């Protein structure tokens, strides 16, 4: 069977600005493929076509793209969950962020988001543990459904708040590597930390779209997490 | 300079964020509303002349129209508006489930208030 | 600060709430209305507090709510600037030209 | 110099587990270190790393480090260098509690303390009762590992060059390493990274298979690197098939999946594990389970379906409570690529290529070794490597479950600790000239001029499907003749290879034709060490050759790249603190 692509397409070596590519794959009918299958094969066809992809299993958040209008992972999402009758299958960069080429977008200020909000361990020294710190798995349950984020970027290009303050409203994703250290156990600055999520944008800015939740490869649910945000924040600064 | 894909026909919007670019919307005519009502209501109340020439403004078909209008558009963003603040409160989970759901409940609930509004108009 | 606006927002929110709660109230239970029941209505001391509360209501609500929609769109400091400056001075105006309604009647 | 200098006092190229450890470490020791990485430091292979880390932490059950010691030098069977495990199984324990430190989410016990799983090859009392070593964050372990590490490394602000792609090593006229040449891969620009020590942490190179478990990027970079720099390859031929890789898709599923309690059935029902190995059963060594599915199938009595030839990993009876809280990425992987729920249905899995054994040979310090025209060691000044591209040897023939992540850790940050006595040690050394440079470069010249030549799609299928053919599970020497000669015949081909993308804004084709040089170095390294062992060790398994040699293969093997021949080396049998394990039969 045939399957027709409209594809994203930019070199700034050659494009005057960005177009759409047409292409067409003959694929096997009693198959399903991902489309990371598609594109792989399709940059044998032209070796010109740039995109980015590793782990192919939805692990390690390489591919994400708008496909057919929503983000995901080329990796994990099948051709017959984008393929319709007489409707070509759109794919297109990840939504405000600057393209580098073809399908290839500058994460840039996607990291300098999550940079700010200090997403690592930080635990004074005192009443140091004999060997690891102790964690009751009531507490290091707290940490599921937050540290699984694999930084694809899907949720905060798929978040308005994020596109018109891309420097300031930390984003989804960035907020959900906040909260899993604001609930660690064993992270003890709590309160320095909240102090500086407590201005005009980097929290509240999230006004509950729900961008974030519906496109989450991993499906992790950054909107309940800012909440518990915004939470503590009014317990703090109220 | 580098272009971005920003092209928002390009892009799917599920329901929770049709339902939240409305309560924008919904709250910048709100904001215009209250002038063209407040001016209303003081023409109403000046002298019984200013009254009765209030019920003739009233009476025009156009009016009626930008009336139910601004009512509607008011009415959602207070329905619609009540539904974030319960979820503030924990009165409404924060999961997608529950989000497309009380959208939809929200749209129900204001569709019946815009009706009642046209009545009342 | 950011939690200052966010509960700011919700407090008005819920004054108007109980205010319009108390308008829509009257309108659907009087009939007919004629001159004398309507200045009758706002000539009361409960419905002209209420409206002016509502009033500093709205100042508050919509010039946070307008702030941060401005603070969205338009990124050019001067034009935006200026934008709030209208967007105030009439929401004052609202105010002040709901003090001179209220007390003549 | 007409290419832009970039000085450091070490250049770790990749960020995977080890290079992060190891740069992490380095900068720390006060030394400027570069880190690069083809990917983003997170995209690193791994994060795809799901069962756990191996360690006598002791919190399940009272444990000993010497126990797991001997479960390591047996699981090795008798190949791995003994004075470097017992290094690795002693410091352990607190390597990895250090992480534990760094935030990195492990699951709990009741009372607070790691989770530690059982899993393959791992016995109380030297060969004793089943043991439960591997410390596990859900079955997502790896990922958990390296995104800890990255934030650690963003904390202590190490210098980062994402996406680079390193290119080869620049060697001054004494023979010594003194840096790499790379490009960038965003704007296309090539660079010199001057060095004193640089640093091989390029993973392991899978895809010269048709089908592995690992991540389209590990292509063998630093062992192509390496023998083109002349740096010898060890133990080549020892190539992990991992039991349980999901039929027809070649995505794991963990081996914490039999420690959680599932096992392997065949078409008949039975649990072929108990006859296969009547002790260990389905947590046997690796290589044993391997062969055993294979038996399994290649007689009969393994299932088919629209997944291909496979056995049943059963797991449905674990329950839904633990399934979804001790497997969940199982589950979700499962779903996906095997449209299997386990919950309900056991998962289709056959022997996948999984781990590479072999690499560069490596001090414990984690400095590079070299043979003289006397086959004793030297040292290769300037040049060091951590991880899967190391062969300390610390797994010899045969990794256990769980030890490669720990290897990564302890070596990683060995390389650090140990850095500046190993500068030290090796003197200055001598500026590269433009031609030593120059010569970096003449084999991405040789791609940016070739226009006309070969399809590098051919070239690379006909690649890994020689290898999953001739140099798979089981091996017979007629096979491995042929198969080194239509190697000869590919490798010719690639010679004349055509770059068909001639961009420099992110040309990722150049990339994957850059990464194909290296597949075929190490599908060649393989090929030739496999051929030259006329023993069966491990994962080498020979018909032509049945029986574990002893007397004339309880040695490494050596790749010589200049004369392209082989050769052996010692295997280290003095451990500091303990006697060391003799050889013996190994059955589990
Ligand atoms: C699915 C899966 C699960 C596994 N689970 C476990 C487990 O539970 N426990 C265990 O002990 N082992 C496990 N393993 C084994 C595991 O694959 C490795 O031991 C380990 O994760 C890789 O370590 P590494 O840092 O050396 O390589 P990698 O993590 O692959 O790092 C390679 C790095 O080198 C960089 N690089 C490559 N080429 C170049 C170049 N030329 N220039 C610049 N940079 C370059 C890349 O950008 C990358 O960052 C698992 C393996 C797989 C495939
Ligand atoms: C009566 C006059 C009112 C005016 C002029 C007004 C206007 C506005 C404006 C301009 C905004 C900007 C919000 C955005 O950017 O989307 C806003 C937001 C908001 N409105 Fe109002 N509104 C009024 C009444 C109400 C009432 C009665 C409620 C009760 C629920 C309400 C609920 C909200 C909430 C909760 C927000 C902010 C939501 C968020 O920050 O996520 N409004 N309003
Ligand atoms: C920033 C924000 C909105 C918005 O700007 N979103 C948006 C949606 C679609 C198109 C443009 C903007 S809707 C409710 C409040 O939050
Ligand atoms: O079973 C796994 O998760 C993986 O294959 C384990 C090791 O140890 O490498
Ligand atoms: S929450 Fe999900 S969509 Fe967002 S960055 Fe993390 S893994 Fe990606
Ligand atoms: S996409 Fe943006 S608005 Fe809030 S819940 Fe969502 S972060
Ligand atoms: S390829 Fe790594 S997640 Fe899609
Ligand atoms: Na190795």
């Amino acid at each position: 069977m045939r399957l027709e692509f409209s594809i994203y397409r930019y070199n700034p070596d050659v494009d005057d600005a960005p177009r759409m590519q047409d292409y067409t794959l003959e694929a096997d009918e009693g198959r399903d493929m991902m489309l990371l299958d598609a594109l792989i094969q399709l940059k044998e066809k032209d070796p010109s076509l740039s995109f980015r992809r590793s782990c192919r299993e939805g692990v390690c958040g390489s591919d994400g793209l708008n496909m057919n209008g929503k983000n995901g992972l080329a990796c994990i999402t099948p051709i017959s969950a984008l393929n319709q009758p007489g409707k070509k299958i759109v794919i297109r960069p990840l939504p405000g962020l600057p393209v580098i080429r073809d399908l290839v977008v500058d994460m840039g200020q996607f990291y300098a988001q999550y940079e700010k909000i200090k997403p690592y361990l930080l635990n004074n020294g005192q009443n140091p543990p004999a060997r690891e710190h102790l964690q009751m798995p009531e507490q290091r349950e707290k940490l599921d459904g937050l540290y699984e984020c694999i930084l694809c970027a899907c949720c905060s290009t798929s978040c308005p708040s994020f596109w018109w303050n891309p420097d300031k409203f930390i984003g989804p994703a960035g907020l959900l590597a906040a909260y899993r250290f604001l609930i660690d156990s064993r992270d003890t600055e709590t309160d320095s930390r909240l102090d500086g999520l407590s201005d005009a944008f980097s929290v509240f800015r999230c006004h509950s779209i729900m961008n974030c939740v519906s496109v989450c490869p991993k499906g992790l649910n950054p909107t309940r997490a800012i909440g518990h945000i915004k939470s503590m924040l009014l317990q703090r600064n109220a | 300079q580098r272009p971005v894909n920003l092209d928002l026909q390009t892009i799917r919007f599920p329901i929770t964020a049709i339902a939240s670019i409305l309560h924008r919307v919904s709250g910048v005519i709100t904001f215009v509303a209250v002038g063209i009502l407040l001016w209303l209501l003081g023409t109403s109340l000046s002298s019984p002349e200013g009254f009765e020439q209030a019920s003739a403004i009233m009476g025009s078909f156009f009016v009626k129209f930008i009336m139910w209008g601004i009512l509607t558009a008011l009415a959602y963003h207070v329905v619609v508006g009540i539904r974030h603040m319960m979820m503030d409160f924990g009165y409404l989970e924060e999961t997608f489930e529950a989000g497309k759901r009380s959208a939809k409940i929200s749209f129900v609930i204001t569709v019946v208030l815009s009706l009642l509004a046209g009545v009342l108009v | 600060n950011g939690v200052h606006d966010f509960i700011l927002v919700r407090a008005t929110a819920i004054v108007l709430t109980l205010y319009i709660i108390y308008m829509v109230g009257f309108f659907a239970t009087s009939g007919e209305l004629t001159y004398e029941v309507w200045i009758g209505f706002f000539a009361s001391a409960f419905t002209k507090v209420f409206t002016l509360l509502a009033l500093f209501s709205i100042l508050i609500h919509a010039w946070i709510g307008m702030w941060q929609v401005l603070t969205d769109f338009v990124k050019p400091l001067a034009l935006r600037l200026m934008l709030q400056l209208v967007i105030v001075v009439a929401l004052v105006v609202y105010v002040i030209y709901g003090f001179v309604v209220v007390w003549g009647v | 110099m007409k290419l832009p200098v970039r000085e450091f006092d070490a250049v770790v190229i990749g960020a995977g587990g080890a290079g992060m450890r190891a740069a992490l470490q380095i900068s720390q020791s006060g030394q400027t270190c570069a880190l690069l990485s083809k990917v983003f430091p997170t995209r690193s292979h791994t994060v795809s790393a799901q069962g756990g880390i191996t360690v006598a932490l002791g919190n399940t059950h009272e444990d000993n480090w010497e126990w797991h010691m001997y479960d390591t030098v047996k699981g090795s069977d008798y190949i791995g260098d003994q004075d470097a495990i017992e290094y690795m199984c002693k410091t352990g324990p607190e390597a990895i509690l250090e992480l534990e430190h760094m935030g990195l989410p492990f699951s709990r016990l009741d009372d607070g303390r790691i989770y530690q799983r059982p899993f393959g090859g791992q016995s109380k009392n030297f060969g004793g009762e089943q043991a439960a070593r591997t410390a596990a964050a859900a079955d997502r372990t790896g990922h958990a590992l390296l995104h800890t590490l990255y934030q650690q490394n963003l904390k202590n602000h190490t210098t980062i060059f994402s996406e680079w792609y390193a290119l080869d090593l620049v060697k001054n006229q004494d023979g010594a390493v003194v840096g790499c040449t790379a490009l960038c891969i965003e704007t296309g620009e090539v660079v010199y990274f001057k060095a004193r020590a640089t640093v091989l942490a390029t993973g392991g190179a899978g895809r010269i298979y048709q089908s592995t478990t690992n991540a389209h990027i590990n292509t063998g970079d630093g062992v192509g690197m390496a023998i083109r720099a002349g740096v010898p390859v060890q133990d080549m031929e020892m190539w992990q098939f991992h039991p349980t890789g999901i039929a027809g898709a070649g995505v794991l599923v963990t081996e914490g999946c039999r420690g959680e309690g599932g096992y392997l059935l065949n078409k008949h029902g039975e649990r072929f594990m108990e006859r296969y190995a009547p002790n260990a059963k389905d947590l046997a060594g690796r290589d044993v389970v391997a062969r055993s599915i294979m038996i399994e199938i290649r007689e009969g009595r393994g299932c088919d379906g629209p997944w291909g030839p496979h056995a049943k990993l059963k797991l449905d009876h674990l329950g839904k409570e633990v399934l979804e809280s001790r497997l969940p990425g199982i589950l979700e992987l499962s779903r996906t690529f095997a449209h299997v729920d386990p919950v309900k249905e056991p998962i289709p899995v056959i022997p996948t290529c999984h781990y590479m054994m072999g690499g560069i040979p490596t001090k414990v310090t984690g400095q590079a070794l070299t043979v003289n025209e006397k086959g004793e060691d030297v040292v290769v000044p300037g040049l060091f490597a951590v991880g899967e591209i190391a062969c300390v040897s610390v797994h010899g023939a045969n990794r256990l479950g769980g030890n490669s992540l720990l290897d990564l850790v302890v070596f990683g940050r060995a390389a650090g600790l140990h850095l500046q006595e190993s500068i030290a040690e090796q003197g200055a050394l001598r500026d590269a000239s433009e031609s030593d440079v120059e010569a970096s470069l003449d084999r991405l010249n040789r791609w940016n001029n070739n226009r006309n030549g070969e399809d590098p799609v051919a070239i690379r299928k006909a690649l890994q499907e020689c290898m999953q053919h001739n140099f798979s599970v089981f091996r017979e020497g007629d096979a491995m003749a042929k198969g080194l000669e239509q190697l000869k015949v590919i490798r010719e081909r690639l010679k004349n290879a055509r770059l068909d993308d001639t961009s420099s804004e992110f040309n990722t084709q150049r990339v994957e034709c850059l990464e194909l040089d290296n597949l075929m170095e190490t599908a060649y390294a393989t090929a030739v060490s496999a051929n030259f062992r006329t023993e069966s060790r491990g994962a080498h398994s020979r018909f032509d050759f049945p029986d574990r040699d002893d007397e004339n293969w309880l040695c490494h093997s050596l790749y010589l790249p200049e004369s392209e021949s082989m050769t052996r080396r010692s295997v280290n049998m003095e451990p500091k603190l303990r006697p060391a394990f003799p050889p013996k039969i190994r059955t589990y």
